[PDB]
RNA sequence: CGCGAAGAACCUUACCUGGUCUUGACAUCCACGGAAGUUUUCAGAGAUGAGAAUGUGCCUUCGGGAACCGUGAGACAGGUG
RNA sequence: CGGUCCGGCCGGGAACUCAAAGGAGACUGCCAGUGAUAAACUGGAGGAAGGUGGGGAUGACGUCAAGUCAUCAUGGCCCUUACGACCAGGGCUACACACGUGCUACAAUGGCGCAUACAAAGAGAAGCGACCUCGCGAGAGCAAGCGGACCUCAUAAAGUGCGUCGUAGUCCGGAUUGGAGUCUGCAACUCGACUCCAUGAAGUCGGAAUCGCUAGUAAUCGUGGAUCAGAAUGCCACGGUG
């Protein structure tokens, strides 16, 4: 069958939202577009600096992005030449003044946005799928992983007929909602077709809630 | 009912005459879950009945009761391919369960104005042994004694 | 010589919990006396939407908004207790609203 | 008991049996009775012959009866020889009022005629 | 039925047409797509053309068309039979 | 002095206060029998009163907000049993047996998705 | 959605904005028990002439990533299935799955 | 099979009939001229085609620039196919 | 408790209902029996709750080349002065017919008239809209309050008391049609909702067959929301009786 979303279903248990921020329902809608497009557009133009995740807290006159990414540098720039000019377009975009943080992921191989958008990086670079997924496999369960899925699918290898493979070593137990469980997807543009790429990495159950 | 762990549930005695038995039968005469109906058509059929009959209400309904209760009950059994109507004897909690049951469907098919008459023309008749409720406590009797043969038989 | 009420908004109770307390320790730090956090009901506002693209009603999935609300009265509106007040900051994800 | 012409109302309550007058429905009914001082609930058996009589004028100040049915005739005809849609609807007799016909116009097309 | 205090609708484009076709005797065809404008007592001699989806149908005003709209005598869907 | 019980059923609240008396029954400023035309209603009320040898020993003050008249009047008896037990504790034993006790806990169960009402499911074909 | 509809929306706003006064002030006429006839005329000609676009009832509530013109919801301003995935990705504030 | 549709009078609209447009309703790049914009008249069913009047900023260079308007050329756009 | 304008009205209280945060509680823990010195089962106690207390969310590997290229994305194909684009009118609402899911009934456990009782959950600023006046009414004018435990939507209805109808196609039932309107909307002809007056159809419980539901369930009775200018018998929710 289909499966719930495990960040959704873990949110307000285990997991944080990504915007943080109130709004009555005259600015909900504006303030998730306004973040909708940050979002998009610090996603492209920083696709090649390992992006995790962008957290959008709006104080009540401003816009606080975070951008948690493995490779801080390439963003930050020469004397934050690049980021200055990040958070001069997101204030135009978002219409209040803007305010950047760039947090660094210690260890790039357990989050699962940067395991599957390298797995489809590769992909799209020809890579053989099954390579791929175990390498990204083995490197999360040394650098301590509980546990980690990874699926492909969609025409592997180039295939007239679409598939579905998965890799899991360690535990990933998706029913518990307190395992800290970080999934991601990410799909690959081949000259094939779509292929959708989904992580799971489980790094231990959290005792206490969300403290 | 495969694992047969139902217990009963517990019913509130009817308040003018306190009788559990009589609570029971306001609630087959009840429909659309309006009890204050039912037990306003059945009081006043109640106190007709006695009114009519002498003696007092609880009385006079249970003799009613009594005389359209059944006794044995054809329940179909399969043995081997073969079925049949095998006579059994039924508990006293569905006796009055088919009794109250009966009395209560006659009623409801009859030509009198309200149902409250019709409740005390039939359940009067039931204490003279005649009325429809009777008479398919009867066929059920007659039907019974014809399969009497099956009776602790394949 | 007047009073003004404190109405807190927020969708996480253990936000605006904090908040909360961070209101009335710093009014009893500019010396007011201030009326204890009252919970006011909480708003569940609540979304029922399709889950597949195409057909299969039946599947849907259904989400809650939990507005928390808390109000605070600070009696003693000492002119210092007012500036610190408007000086002072709460977290990006809670709704302040000042009344006088 | 024979108010408006050929129509007789029955033993039955005074506002009830005036409703029999083809254009007469309980508003009216009630209007009649007020207009003309008797109560709505006492029986056309019981009617006093003075009674009646005033009865009979306060029916006389609206069009019913056989009034009615030239005034609903007239109204019909006029519609089907106009040929606006109306009067197309009314010809065919198919629902005037924009009701869905792909089922269920069973008053207006009579019981179902198999194909 | 649309509210007295607000009037009849007539589509302008229709209106003045109508009013110069009147004062200047003319007898053709006024061809409109207004379907939604009331017959206004003016144009009671007038023959009006009212579009019914794919053709203008011509429709002699009567003193009986008065207050209806021009599309009610403009058929848009054509049925002949079932069989 | 005053005896308190509060009593719940379904989506009621019932504040009883009992204090020794000829047995005046007040509801919301207004009588048991003008309250409650409900026989089967009015007898729940007075369940526990004569259940125990003190139906006229008694004074009831009872306000109930929210609910219909069967939660309005089991609730009622809810927190009388709890206030008689409060009152005198060697009731408990009389009451617990009766089942006076027990707050019932059956509430209205939700409208579930695909389903009329909580359980009755549309009609089905399989042609 | 195609590109060409969702351009069809964002001048129906344009024209609505800008003839939002002239509309109002010419309904405010019409509605005017004590105004003349003349008058009245004059408005409801006048409504009829300004374009149908400036109409704020012409437009159609769209999913504000994907145009989509059915399942719309306005708290959030994007269809049931855009909502569905950016709740799950966590990017709504405070919505979650509901339960009771 | 009260299913997509959590709501087809116009719109939605994807269908039809008729009138229209062809680097284009939507996007970027290039050149040429223009602030943008606002208020009115005619024709037309409206898209559109004609007229007018009014408005000439912003920022520093002092050759300007940034927005939008029209035109041309294409590389392209566009498609609920 | 003190007054009352008899109203939580005012002072006042902080008890209580409630609100919403943090805890507590339930574990076969205890007792007895059965059982393989076991798991577990059964009864008992205490308890608000007892053995998974009730409901929900949660859907393994897979299956059906299942559904969706018309949410979106996308390989390939295909149109590119047209399969792209704008507009007006029409259609999506047709109607010999067949079927699915509903609604309202076919009455007297009911219809109608008068009086009166007891909810929950929600929504609200180009929004909810009170009170007062006008209209038979839908509504209109005026205009307070409220971004809300404060104001509005908003009178719950079944229920109960009295009266009438007295078993009739009816004081049942409201379909259909004629007239007169209201409102939203540039605009209600095709093709809106609602009101008033008149009309008063089929239907007297449904062939073969077939559906749901084990407890606060079914049945019945109202209420709210989303979508939405307007347009629910649908849908998602909520309590009442039971
Ligand atoms: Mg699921
Ligand atoms: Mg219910
Ligand atoms: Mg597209
Ligand atoms: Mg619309
Ligand atoms: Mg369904
Ligand atoms: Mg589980
Ligand atoms: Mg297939
Ligand atoms: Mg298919
Ligand atoms: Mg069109
Ligand atoms: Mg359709
Ligand atoms: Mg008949
Ligand atoms: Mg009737
Ligand atoms: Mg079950
Ligand atoms: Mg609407």
């Amino acid at each position: 069958g289909q499966k719930v979303h495990p960040n959704g279903i873990r949110l307000g248990i285990v997991k944080p939202w990504n915007s943080t921020w109130f709004a009555n329902t005259k600015e909900f809608a504006d303030n998730l577009d306004s973040d909708f497009k940050v979002r998009q557009y610090l996603t492209k133009e920083l696709a090649k600096a390992s992006v995790s995740r962008i957290v959008i807290e709006r104080p009540a006159k401003s816009i606080r992005v975070t951008i948690h990414t493995a490779r801080p540098g390439i963003v930050i720039g020469k004397k934050g030449e690049d980021v200055e000019k990040l958070r001069k377009v997101v204030a135009d975009i978002a219409g209040v003044p803007a305010q950047i943080n760039i947090a660094e992921v210690r260890k790039p191989e357990l989050d699962a946005k940067l395991v599957a958008d390298s797995i489809t990086s590769q992909l799209e670079r020809r890579v053989m799928f099954r390579r791929a997924m175990k390498r990204a496999v083995q490197n999360a369960m040394r650098l301590g992983a509980k546990g980690i899925k990874v699926e492909v699918s969609g025409r592997l290898g180039g295939a007239e007929i679409a598939r579905t493979e998965w890799y899991r070593e360690g535990r990933v137990p998706l029913h518990t909602l307190r395992a800290d469980i970080d999934y991601n997807t990410s799909e690959a543009h081949t000259t094939y077709g779509v292929i959708g790429v989904k992580v799971w990495i489980f790094k231990g159950e959290i005792l206490g809630g969300m403290a | 009912p495969r694992r047969r762990v139902i217990g009963q549930r517990k019913i509130l005695p009817d308040p003018k005459f306190g009788s559990e038995l009589l609570a029971k039968f306001v609630n087959i005469l009840m429909v659309d879950g309006k009890k204050s109906t039912a037990e306003s058509i059945v009081y006043s059929a109640l106190e007709t009945l006695a009114q009519r009959s002498g003696k007092s209400e609880l009385e006079a309904f249970e003799v009613a009761l009594e005389n359209v209760r059944p006794t044995v009950e054809v329940k179909s059994r399969r043995v081997g391919g073969s079925t049949y109507q095998v006579p059994v004897e039924v508990r006293p909690v569905r006796r009055n369960a088919l009794a109250m049951r009966w009395i209560v469907e006659a009623a409801r098919k009859r030509g009198d104005k309200s149902m409250a008459l019709r409740l005390a023309n039939e359940l009067s008749d039931a204490a003279e042994n005649k009325g429809t409720a009777v008479k398919k406590r009867e066929d059920v009797h007659r039907m019974a004694e014809a399969n009497k043969a099956f009776a602790h038989y394949r | 010589n007047q009073r003004i009420r404190i109405r807190l908004k927020a969708f996480d109770h253990r936000l605006i919990d904090q908040a909360t307390a961070e209101i009335v320790e710093t009014a009893k730090r500019t010396g007011a006396q201030v009326r204890g956090p009252i919970p006011l009901p909480t708003r569940k506002e609540r979304f029922t939407v399709l889950i597949s693209p195409h057909v299969n009603k039946d599947a849907r999935d259904q989400y809650e908004i939990r507005t928390h609300l808390r109000l605070v009265d600070i009696v003693e509106p000492t002119e210092k207790t007012v500036d610190a007040l408007m000086r002072l900051d709460l977290a990006a994800g809670v709704d302040v609203q000042i009344s006088l | 008991a024979r108010i408006a012409g050929i129509n007789i109302p029955d033993h039955k309550h005074a506002v009830i049996a005036l409703t029999s007058i083809y254009g007469v429905g309980k508003t009216r009914s009630k209007a009649i009775l007020a207009a003309a001082g008797i109560a709505e609930d006492v029986k056309i058996s019981e009617l006093s012959e003075g009674q009646i009589d005033t009865l009979r004028d306060e029916v006389a100040k609206f069009v019913v009866e056989g009034d009615l049915r030239r005034e609903i005739s007239m109204s019909i005809k006029r519609l089907m020889d106009l040929g606006c849609y109306r009067g197309l609807r009314h010809r065919r007799g198919l629902p005037v009022r924009g009701q869905r016909t792909k089922t269920n116009a069973r008053t207006r097309k009579g019981p179902r005629k198999p194909i | 039925p649309r509210s007295l205090k607000k009037g009849p609708f007539i589509d302008l484009h229709l209106l003045k047409k109508v009013e110069k076709a009147v004062e200047s005797g003319d007898k053709k065809p006024l061809r409109t797509w207004s379907r939604r404008s009331t017959i206004f007592p003016n144009m009671i001699g007038l023959t009006i053309a009212v579009h019914n989806g794919r053709q203008h149908v011509p429709v002699f005003v009567t003193d009986e068309m008065v207050g209806h709209k021009l599309g009610e005598f403009a058929p848009t869907r054509t049925y002949r039979g079932h069989a | 002095n005053q005896y308190y019980g509060t009593g719940r059923r379904k989506s009621s609240a019932a504040r009883v206060f009992i204090k020794p008396g000829n047995g005046k029954i007040v509801i919301n400023q207004r009588s048991l029998e003008q309250y409650f035309g409900r026989e089967t209603a009015r007898m729940v009320v007075r369940q526990p009163l004569e259940l125990v040898d003190m139906v006229e020993k008694l004074d009831l003050y009872i306000t109930v907000k929210g609910g219909g008249i069967s939660g309005q009047a089991g609730a009622i008896r809810h927190g009388i049993t709890r206030a008689l037990m409060e009152y005198d504790e060697s009731l408990r034993s009389e009451l617990r047996k009766a089942g006076f006790v027990t707050r019932d806990a059956r509430q209205v169960e939700r409208k579930k998705v695909g389903l009329r009402k909580a359980r009755r499911r549309p009609q089905f074909s399989k042609r | 959605a195609k590109q060409s509809m969702k351009a069809r929306e964002v001048k129906r706003v344009a024209l609505a904005d800008k003839y939002f006064a002239k509309r109002a002030e010419l309904k405010a006429i019409i509605s005017d028990v004590n105004a003349s006839d003349e008058d009245r005329w004059n408005a409801v000609l006048k409504l009829q002439t300004l374009p149908r676009d400036s109409s704020p009832s012409r437009q159609r509530n769209r999913c504000r990533q994907t145009g989509r013109p059915h399942g719309f919801l306005r708290k959030f301003g994007l269809s049931r299935i855009k909502v569905r995935e950016a709740a799950m990705r966590g990017e709504i504030p405070g919505l979650k799955k509901a339960s009771w």
